[PDB]
């Protein structure tokens, strides 16, 4: 959020990355540390060649920066799991994303707050006549 | 009296006479047609010269269609009780797939065997209470 | 060769033009897509990724292939 | 020796020709599809031919999609 | 026939025939007589499959039996 | 944007998280299972909807439920 | 005897009252 | 992209794609999910938008009339209604040559026509109208009452104006206002018309505005109906040889009971239909006198709900007044299944029954009536049954409906799905097997084999009405027997009319009608299945225990636990108009390839032909198109044109609909994908941007817009053929 | 096209009102209305 650091991965184009929404709306950035030089399949199409060092990289979206982190942590002889991802904003703002807190959401952390947790069974919603004409739904309240 | 009057014997209908007189051979006796013609001239035909079946219950026409339905019921039924007291028995056998599968052979040929006595079979594990499940014991959806 | 024959022969340029495209389309896009960037996890054959990212259904090679059968009997 | 006056034969013979070619190109479709998918090892095809067309294949289908709009509305 | 036969698998979805199938899977438990292997309807890329296969079958039967009974009508 | 509720037949297998390729869940401290944690979706703007979740959970009928909501140009998937 | 040519424009006049009054229903109704 | 539209709802005017303005459309008319919706606005909505649609009724009404009396030949039909083609309206065309404007410049007239098949000339006729003035005045009166039905929808919006919810809620008395007000006083009225325009005009005495005041329509006034006797008003009635529009053989009777129809029209006795009239006029006068309102007496619905228990039936129909006063979707679904029921009864009983003078003789006009009206009652029953599933999704309450009949209903829902799937089964594989059958062995060479059953039911029924053909002598047909021996005023007529061939009043039946009909009942019974089995799992099944928290209508539950696709009830409602649609196909290809065997006095060619399916598909479909498609050929045109392009534009928008139907949703987001990018990156179209980001369809729109394309064409091809056909052949 | 009814110019004027003018106006009045970026 300071300043992203990092080289961007070798690649000679294509067609697949970046369209008006990056400059107008937001784009997304991918940064990971790789021990070697080496190829990567670019989530937007072809191969890329990930730098040994520090690498920066700019997506169209959350979703690809994040196929490209499984990519990293599960195709790669020896792991790579240093990869953040962050959201870009045409103002400048960045907006730093993933890992949230510092650790895979797969794993409880402490310090986390339930967000969307029921105390009820799926079974124990109401009945939707009980609640119609008002704005919510049954898992809603 | 009267009845049926907008049909008549096949062997009054002339038409029917005009085209029986050519019935062609369904197999390899040359008399398949003819034999057809002697045969069909005994049901109700109509202004075209065809046979018509009355399958209203009259046992004159009991022929038409009862005989053939107690016929069915009766192979149907048989095909059924065996086909349900195989499956019934292998539910027993730990695996009860695979012999869904893989056929037990002298099992399933014992139980298709014996089913001639269906119509006691299904009356006995009626009164028996084999044959129908309580509901309060059988898997349903939410209401 | 007249009109009637130009007629029918742009018709089967057309359609064969329409089956190369769902075919093409179906092998160039099988790893990923703008929609989905991990479509090789998912398989040569499946149906979908669900009602998500407005509906994905047929986006795999072999429904590239399932509509292209369609479209090579009509060619 | 008598084939083209038996047009029954003549036409048979196209015509089953013709649906065991369409059946075998859309197979040939199929299996570029999994190629794609379960044999492409993106380490071994650096900026080679299926690279690029991986790397353009927008280019190509938003183009082969106007020829077949341009095809079917002029046909 | 099995042109129109095709369009049931084409033009639905697997849902409604599960729970189609529960409804009869009632019904044999009611009488002792439910499978030991449970029905399930097509999986989704099935229920396509078996909807071109048969779109397929019909359409080219059809055109088959046309124009056989034409080319041998026809001296 | 998508709606995400986790209800507490969740016994904390963590498939919901790993199975999620937006990053909306995460695996939150709790005590109503062995596991001692459960499911949360404390980022639903950037959920798209695909179902993996619910596709993973074994629980008899889900413990994490995702119905479609108001669409976004997020939560439609759009790289455009 | 036929429909006159002062019949036919006396009917579009007249049909501008049922045009005005769905108009206000109309608009009313987006309230 | 703050953007208004649909000011309704947030949710979609927040939608940054193209989805917004589809669903924006699609969404307008479910007032009930708009942002702050309550049930009183709701109930006010709905009636300011009911008063518009009425005069929208009214203003279609008036077209026709306006046109029929401005480009129409009203009154030179009225000269020879037997060999003048009635009038639509005139063509203007730009697009149109010669041979079109020749070929369409018909009937007589000087301009480019199309010919009327809405059967419009013989219901004005019959009603007693004979001038275009008349025809003019009744559409400027119907202008100023559509006028006034806006007006009236306006005002209910307004503050002072706005009826509340318990006003709304007042079932008994706005049932007893319908039954005697609606029902009755109209009914009374129409009788009344009929005795002073309709009678009188139909014997050549003019009755008019001008006149009415002071021509009694029975020569005995009124005081015969206050003193006593009333056969005074049965008097001479209208002599077999009466000449329709004439004094000749006329006589002075206004209500009479001698059934069969008038010799000449070959239609219903129009003083039969006013003493109908009369007669179901006071019938429902009396029903609205049944429910309590403001004095005490009367009856209370919900006693007499919770009044109908039962040993074996639980809490019975305990609380049913308010799960049924308390659901639009219960009472738009109970509205919908009756109005098909009596839309389909309407269509069976006018081409057997007509009343209108001459209409029996237009085969065209019969042909589509019939096909229309049998079109619409589908539509109705398919919608009853989606508004019974979109009850249980919004409105049912199982604690108040406990252990009562709607929720004993849902107890056994397998049970009711299961015996409907065998039946259904039951049906299709013995009825194709009889066909197929019957196929083989015509093809085959051997036609005597076939499996042809007679239809003995019904023809016993018709002989119960004294159809003597079929010689089984039962009640009616049995002149011995007690119910001919009664001295009824009707017999004689209805007999005559019955025993006849030259009709349509119980069409003589074989083994084609039987296997048709179990072709029906198969339709019938799958569509019911569908609908019943989609609205019964609404709220949950196995596969979606929690159904009822996703509403009525949305794509899927994704491609977990199996697959869930068309999963919601909705979805059995896309599925059901399928077979909406076959049932109706059978069932319009069964009267009009009959009505025509019969129309041209070749009975046989049905008779012999309809008992396998070759027979259909060549002498019935394949013939009957050989005018139609040549409408226009290499070598000209002719009036046929227009129904030769629309059968081909039929059959071109259901391909297209099957587009829709059968590719998926994610195959198009990418190639739109494609498609986007080269916009962004072409010089020039640069300049310009999209305001809307453009995506595919959605997965339910999808589903609705390949079935409306599929319906469409349908629903046109049928027309265009059996128009041109019947055109062709009859016209 | 000609007609012989009363007031047969109607057709002349209506229908490419009907047709082209009418549908224009409301559909480019219907375009500016769904575009209105105003509160929502
Ligand atoms: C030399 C040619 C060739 C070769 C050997 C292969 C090889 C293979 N293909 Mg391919 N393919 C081909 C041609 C070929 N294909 C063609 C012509 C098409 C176009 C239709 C396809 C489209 C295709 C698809 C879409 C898929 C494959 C798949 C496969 C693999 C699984 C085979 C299989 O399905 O098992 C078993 C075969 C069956 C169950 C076939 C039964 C159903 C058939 C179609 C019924 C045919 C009816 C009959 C012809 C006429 C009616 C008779 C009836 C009335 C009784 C296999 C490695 C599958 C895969 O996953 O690849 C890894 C798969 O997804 N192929
Ligand atoms: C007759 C039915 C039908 C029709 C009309 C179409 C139409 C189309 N399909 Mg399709 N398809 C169909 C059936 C049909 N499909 C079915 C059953 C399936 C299931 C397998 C598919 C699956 C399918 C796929 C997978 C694809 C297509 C594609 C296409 C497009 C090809 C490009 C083109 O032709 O441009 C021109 C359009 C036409 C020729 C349509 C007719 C236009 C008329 C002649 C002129 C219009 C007059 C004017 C506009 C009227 C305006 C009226 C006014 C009141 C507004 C095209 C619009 C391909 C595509 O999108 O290519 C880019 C594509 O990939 N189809
Ligand atoms: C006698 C008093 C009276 C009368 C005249 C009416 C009349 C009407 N009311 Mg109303 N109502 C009343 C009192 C009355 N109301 C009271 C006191 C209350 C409060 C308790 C209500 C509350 C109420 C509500 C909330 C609504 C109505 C509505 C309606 C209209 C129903 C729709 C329609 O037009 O179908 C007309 C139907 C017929 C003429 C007869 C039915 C058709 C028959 C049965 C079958 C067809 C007949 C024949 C065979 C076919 C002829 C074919 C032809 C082409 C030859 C109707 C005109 C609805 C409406 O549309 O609002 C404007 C509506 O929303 N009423
Ligand atoms: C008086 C009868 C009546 C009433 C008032 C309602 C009322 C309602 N219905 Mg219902 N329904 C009815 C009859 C009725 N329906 C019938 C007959 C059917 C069977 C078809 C249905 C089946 C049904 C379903 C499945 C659903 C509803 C829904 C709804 C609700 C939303 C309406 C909406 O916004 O849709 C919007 C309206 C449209 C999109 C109209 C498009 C169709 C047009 C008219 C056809 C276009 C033809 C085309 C132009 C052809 C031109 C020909 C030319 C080219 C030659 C609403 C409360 C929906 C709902 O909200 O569920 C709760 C819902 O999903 N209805
Ligand atoms: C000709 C087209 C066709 C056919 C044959 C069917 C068939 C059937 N549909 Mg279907 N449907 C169709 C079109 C068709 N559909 C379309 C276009 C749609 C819209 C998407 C639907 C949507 C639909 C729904 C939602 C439902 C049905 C239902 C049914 C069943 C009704 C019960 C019945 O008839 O029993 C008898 C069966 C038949 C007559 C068909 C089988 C015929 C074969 C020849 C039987 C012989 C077996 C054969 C020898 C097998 C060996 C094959 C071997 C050669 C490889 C039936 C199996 C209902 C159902 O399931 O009922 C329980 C149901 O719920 N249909
Ligand atoms: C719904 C009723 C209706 C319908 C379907 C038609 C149909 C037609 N009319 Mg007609 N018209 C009608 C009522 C109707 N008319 C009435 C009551 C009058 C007397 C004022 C006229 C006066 C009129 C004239 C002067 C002409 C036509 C003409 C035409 C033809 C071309 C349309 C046109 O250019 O004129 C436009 C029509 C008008 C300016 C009159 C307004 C129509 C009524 C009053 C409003 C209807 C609103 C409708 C119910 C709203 C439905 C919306 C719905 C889709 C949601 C067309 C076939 C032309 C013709 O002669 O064809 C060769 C022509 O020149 N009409
Ligand atoms: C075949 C013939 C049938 C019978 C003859 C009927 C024709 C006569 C209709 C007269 C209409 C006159 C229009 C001009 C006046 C106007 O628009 O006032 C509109 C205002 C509404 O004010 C509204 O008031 C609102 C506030 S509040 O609600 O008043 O508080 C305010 O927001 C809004 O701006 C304001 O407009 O209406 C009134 O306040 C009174 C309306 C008077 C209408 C009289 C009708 C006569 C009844 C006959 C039919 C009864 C049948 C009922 C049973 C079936
Ligand atoms: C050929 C057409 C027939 C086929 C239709 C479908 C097959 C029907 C098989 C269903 C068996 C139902 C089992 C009932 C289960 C049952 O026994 O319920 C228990 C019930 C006893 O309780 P009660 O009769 O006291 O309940 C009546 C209410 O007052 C209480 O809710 O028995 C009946 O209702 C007998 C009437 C059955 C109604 C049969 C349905 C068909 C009716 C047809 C129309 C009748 C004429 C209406 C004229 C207005
Ligand atoms: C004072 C009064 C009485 C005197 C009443 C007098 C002196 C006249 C009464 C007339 C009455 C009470 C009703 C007249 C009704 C006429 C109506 C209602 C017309 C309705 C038309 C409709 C609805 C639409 C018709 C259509 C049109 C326009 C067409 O052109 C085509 C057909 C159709 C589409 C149907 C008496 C002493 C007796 C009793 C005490 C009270
Ligand atoms: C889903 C649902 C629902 C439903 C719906 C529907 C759609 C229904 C229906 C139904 C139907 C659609 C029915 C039908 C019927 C019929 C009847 C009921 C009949 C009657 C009869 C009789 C009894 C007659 C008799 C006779 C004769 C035959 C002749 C002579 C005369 C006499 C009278 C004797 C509701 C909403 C409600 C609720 C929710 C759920
Ligand atoms: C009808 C239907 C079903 C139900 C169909 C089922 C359950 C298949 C039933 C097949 C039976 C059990 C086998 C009959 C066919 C045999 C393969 C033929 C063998 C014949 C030999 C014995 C000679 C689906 O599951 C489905 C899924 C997705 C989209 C559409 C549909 C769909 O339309
Ligand atoms: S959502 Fe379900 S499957 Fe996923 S971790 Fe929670 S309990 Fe386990
Ligand atoms: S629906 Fe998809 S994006 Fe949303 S939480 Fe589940 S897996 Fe993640
Ligand atoms: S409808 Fe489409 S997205 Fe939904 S489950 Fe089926 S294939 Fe998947
Ligand atoms: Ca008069
Ligand atoms: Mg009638």
């Amino acid at each position: 959020m300071t300043e992203l650091s990092g080289q961007p991965p070798k690649f000679g184009g294509s067609t697949g990355g970046l369209l008006s929404k990056a400059n107008r709306e937001e784009k997304y950035a991918i940064t990971w540390t790789s021990a070697s030089e080496q190829v990567f399949e670019m989530p937007t199409g072809g191969a890329a060649i990930m730098n040994e060092g520090e690498n920066l990289l700019y997506l169209a979206r959350k979703e690809q920066c994040l196929a490209l982190g499984t990519q990293l942590r599960t195709k790669f002889k020896p792991k790579i799991q240093d990869y953040k991802i962050y959201r870009v904003y045409p103002s400048g703002e960045v907006q730093y994303l993933h890992p949230a807190d510092g650790v895979f959401p797969e794993k409880v952390n402490e310090g986390r707050e339930a967000q969307g947790t029921k105390t009820r069974r799926i079974g124990q919603n109401p009945e939707p006549v009980t609640i119609k004409f008002s704005g919510k739904a049954p898992y809603e309240v | 009296a009267d009845d049926f009057a907008n049909l008549t014997p096949c062997s009054e209908n002339p038409a029917y006479l005009a085209k029986s007189k050519n019935f062609l051979n369904t197999t390899n006796d040359p008399n398949s047609g003819k034999i057809r013609a002697e045969r069909y001239a005994s049901a109700l035909c109509g202004p075209e010269g065809y046979p018509h079946l009355i399958v209203d219950g009259r046992f004159t026409h009991a022929g038409d269609f009862l005989i053939p339905s107690i016929l069915f019921l009766y192979i149907a039924g048989w095909i059924g009780w065996v086909g349900r007291s195989y499956l019934i028995e292998i539910r027993e056998s730990k695996n009860p797939e695979m012999q869904e599968v893989v056929i037990n052979v002298p099992l399933a040929i014992k139980k298709m065997l014996g089913g001639f006595l269906w119509p006691l079979a299904a009356v006995g594990e009626y009164t028996s209470g084999k044959l129908v499940m309580k509901d309060s014991e059988i898997p349903t959806s939410p209401r | 060769l007249g009109t009637a024959d130009f007629m029918v022969h742009h018709i089967h340029a057309f359609t064969i033009h329409v089956t190369a495209l769902i075919l093409l389309k179906g092998v160039l896009y099988a790893r990923s897509s703008r929609l989905v960037p991990d479509k090789a996890n998912l398989g040569f054959r499946f149906p979908c990724d669900g009602p998500g990212r407005g509906g994905t259904c047929q986006v795999s090679g072999w429904d590239h292939v399932f509509l292209g059968l369609f479209w090579m009997y009509n060619s | 020796p008598y084939q083209a006056i038996d047009y029954a034969t003549q036409l048979s013979l196209f015509t089953h020709h013709m649906w065991i070619g369409g059946f075998l190109i859309v197979g040939a479709g199929a299996h570029g599809a999994i190629f794609m998918v379960r044999d492409y090892d993106p380490a071994k095809n650096v900026n080679n031919l299926l690279d690029r067309m991986l790397r353009h294949r927008d280019a190509i289908i938003s183009h082969l999609n106007w020829v077949c709009i341009f095809l079917g509305f002029h046909s | 026939f099995v042109f129109a036969f095709s369009l049931m698998f084409l033009f639905s979805g697997r849902g409604y025939w599960q729970e189609l199938i529960e409804s009869i899977v009632w019904a044999h438990n009611k009488l002792n007589v439910a499978p030991a292997i449970q029905p399930r309807a097509l999986s989704i890329i099935q229920g396509r499959a078996v909807g071109v296969a048969h779109y397929l079958l019909g359409g080219i039967v059809t055109t088959w039996a046309f124009f056989l009974a034409r080319s041998l009508s026809i001296g | 944007s998508h709606s995400v509720k986790i209800y507490d037949t969740c016994i904390g297998c963590t498939q919901c998280v790993r199975a999620c390729p937006l990053d909306v869940l995460e695996m939150v401290p709790w005590d109503g299972c062995k596991a001692a944690q459960i499911a949360s979706s404390p980022r639903t703007e950037d959920c798209v909807g695909c179902k993996r979740c619910e596709t993973a959970c074994p629980t008899d009928f889900l413990s994490i439920r995702v119905y479609l909501g108001a669409e976004t140009t997020r939560s439609m998937g759009l790289a455009y | 005897m036929a429909l006159s040519d002062t019949q036919i424009l006396a009917a579009l006049v007249v049909a501008l009252l049922p045009a005005f009054l769905a108009f206000r229903l109309s608009t009313e109704l987006y309230k | 992209m703050a953007t208004k539209f649909p000011k309704f709802s947030q949710d979609l005017a927040q939608d940054p794609t193209t989805r917004r303005i589809w669903y924006g459309i699609a969404t307008a008319h479910d007032f009930e999910t708009h942002d702050g919706m309550t049930e009183e606005n709701l109930y006010q909505k709905i009636f300011a938008s009911h008063f518009g649609h009425i005069a929208i009724i009214f203003l279609w009404t008036s077209g026709t009339l306006f046109h029929v009396a401005w480009q129409g030949n009203f009154e030179q039909w009225i000269k020879d209604p037997l060999n003048i083609r009635p009038i639509a309206h005139a063509i203007w065309d730009p697009h149109f040559g010669e041979g079109a404007v020749n070929a369409f410049t018909q009937a007589g007239a000087s301009n480019p026509v199309n010919i009327a098949y809405s059967g419009v000339y013989h219901w004005f006729y019959t009603i007693g109208m004979t001038t275009n003035q008349e025809l003019y005045s009744g559409a400027v009166f119907l202008l100023v009452l559509a006028s006034l039905f806006l007006f009236a929808g306006w005002l209910h919006l307004q503050p002072k104006f706005r009826p509340s919810l318990a006003w709304f809620k007042n079932a008994e008395s706005r049932l007893n206002h319908h039954l005697a007000g609606l029902f009755g006083v109209s009914s009374l009225a129409w009788a009344g018309h009929l005795v002073h325009v309709a009678i009188p005009e139909a014997r050549g005495q003019h009755v008019g505005w001008d006149n009415f005041l002071s021509t009694p329509p029975h020569p005995a006034g009124l005081m015969p109906f206050f003193t006593g006797n009333w056969g005074v008003y049965a008097a001479d009635p209208d002599t077999a040889g009466h000449i329709f529009g004439t004094s000749e053989g006329a006589g002075t009777a206004i209500l009479t009971f001698l059934g069969g129809f008038h010799p000449q029209t070959e239609s219903l006795w129009l003083t039969d239909i006013a003493h109908h009239h009369l007669a179901i006029a006071v019938i429902f006068i009396i029903a609205g006198h049944m429910y309590r309102t403001n004095w005490g007496i009367g009856h209370s619905i919900k006693e007499i709900l919770n009044a109908h228990k039962g040993p074996l039936t639980g809490a019975g129909h305990t609380n049913l007044y308010d799960t049924i006063n308390n659901s639009l979707h219960f009472q738009l679904g109970l509205a919908l299944a009756s109005l098909g029921v009596i839309t389909s009864l309407v269509a069976q009983h006018m081409y057997s029954l007509p009343s209108y003078a001459f209409i029996a003789q237009d085969h065209t006009t019969q042909a589509a009536l019939y096909t229309h009206h049998q079109y619409i009652a589908g539509f109705l029953m398919v919608g009853a049954f989606a508004h019974g599933a979109i009850f249980f999704v919004r409105d049912y309450d199982p604690v108040a409906n406990k252990d009562n009949v709607l929720a004993r209903m849902l107890e056994h829902k397998e049970a009711l799905i299961s015996h409907l799937s065998w039946v259904s089964l039951f049906l299709g594989f013995h009825t194709l097997g009889l066909y197929v059958h019957n196929d083989v062995v015509v093809a085959f060479g051997t036609p005597e084999k076939q499996i042809l059953i007679e239809p003995v039911f019904a023809q016993w029924i018709q002989a119960t009405s004294g159809k003597a053909l079929y010689g089984f002598d039962v009640l009616l047909s049995n002149p011995d027997s007690i119910a001919s021996t009664t001295g009824a005023a009707w017999l004689p007529g209805w007999l005559d009319a019955i025993n006849s061939g030259t009709n349509s009043l119980f069409l003589t039946i074989g083994p084609g009608d039987f296997l048709v009909h179990h072709a029906i009942a198969l339709g019938l019974h799958t569509t019911a299945l569908i609908l019943i089995k989609g609205a019964l799992d609404a709220r949950g099944s196995k596969l979606m225990p929690d159904k009822k928290d996703f509403g009525y209508s949305f794509p899927c539950d994704g491609p977990g636990r199996g697959g869930t696709c068309d999963i919601s009830a909705w979805d059995a409602f896309y599925l059901a108009m399928f077979w909406m649609l076959n049932t109706l196909g059978w069932l319009t290809f069964y009267w009009h390839w009959k009505h025509l065997g019969v129309w041209s006095g070749n009975v046989a060619q049905f008779n012999e032909n309809s008992t396998y399916l070759m027979g259909w598909f060549r002498d019935y479909l394949w013939a009957n198109s050989a005018q139609l498609i040549n409408g226009y050929n290499p070598y000209g045109v002719n009036n046929l044109s227009v129904w030769a392009w629309m059968f081909l534009f039929g059959h071109l928008v259901w391909a297209t609909g099957f587009m829709f139907l059968i590719s998926w949703r994610g195959y198009w987001q990418e190639l739109i994908e494609t498609i986007v990018w080269a916009h962004e990156r072409t010089p020039l179209a640069n300049l310009v941007r999209w305001k809307d980001k453009p995506v595919a369809l959605s997965i339910v729109q999808a589903r609705l817009v390949g079935l409306a394309h599929f319906t469409v064409g349908y629903v046109l091809t049928y027309a265009a053929f059996l128009i041109a056909s019947t055109a062709g052949k009859f016209g | 096209m000609d007609g012989s009814y009363a007031a047969s110019y109607l057709p002349w004027i209506l229908i490419p009102m009907v047709g082209w003018l009418f549908p224009a106006v409301t559909m480019g009045l219907l375009f500016i209305h769904i575009e209105s970026e105003g509160e929502g």
